[PDB]
């Protein structure tokens, strides 16, 4: 699109229309991985199962 | 505490007393402890205190502190600290996790 105005208009829209993409993916991920590490230390922060083998 | 030595330098009848000292921690405990025992003045004084066992293994540790009791059993006069037990019995409270050999020597002594 580097020689016409509306080719590179349709390109920029799509970059931005990507860029959107990629951060709500972003958002996603931060989210869960926040929400990983609050299952992680419910589980473990009390007394626990009784003692291993060997 | 000063009280409490001059009971067990004079009494016949008692002839073991066991103190705890427990507090916040950095309050300055062991300080007050080894004060205490320097100031009594007896002929007889031994501290046990984790510094000693670093590196050791465990039946190590429990001969060495059989050891160490077995030992004041002369000299009619006596004194023992001990420093820190928790440490000593390697708690953690994740598990928790730690040495039950220890605790009950300890326990039984
Ligand atoms: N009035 C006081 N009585 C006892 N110790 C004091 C006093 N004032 C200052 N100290 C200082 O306290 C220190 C010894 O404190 P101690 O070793 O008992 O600390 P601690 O709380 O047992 O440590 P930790 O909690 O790490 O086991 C020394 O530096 C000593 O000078």
């Amino acid at each position: 699109g580097i020689h016409d105005t509306n080719k590179q208009a349709q390109a920029e829209n799509s970059r931005q229309r990507f860029l959107k993409l990629i951060q709500d993916y972003r958002i996603v991920d931060s989210n869960y991985k926040e929400e990983n590490k609050e299952q992680a230390k419910r589980q473990y922060m009390i007394i626990q199962p009784e003692a291993t083998e060997d | 505490g000063a009280r409490y030595v001059r009971q067990v330098r004079e009494s016949d009848k008692s002839r073991l007393v066991s103190l705890l000292i427990h507090g916040p921690a950095g309050s300055g405990k062991t300080a007050l402890a080894a004060e205490i025992a320097l100031k009594s003045g007896f002929p007889f004084i031994r501290l046990i205190s984790p510094n000693e066992l670093s590196g050791m293994s465990e039946s190590a540790k429990i001969a060495y502190i059989d050891n160490t009791f077995r030992d004041a059993y002369k000299s009619p006069l006596n004194i023992l600290v001990i420093d820190s037990l928790e440490t000593l019995v390697d708690w953690v409270p994740i598990g928790p996790r730690f040495s039950n050999n220890i605790l009950q020597m300890l326990k039984v002594a």
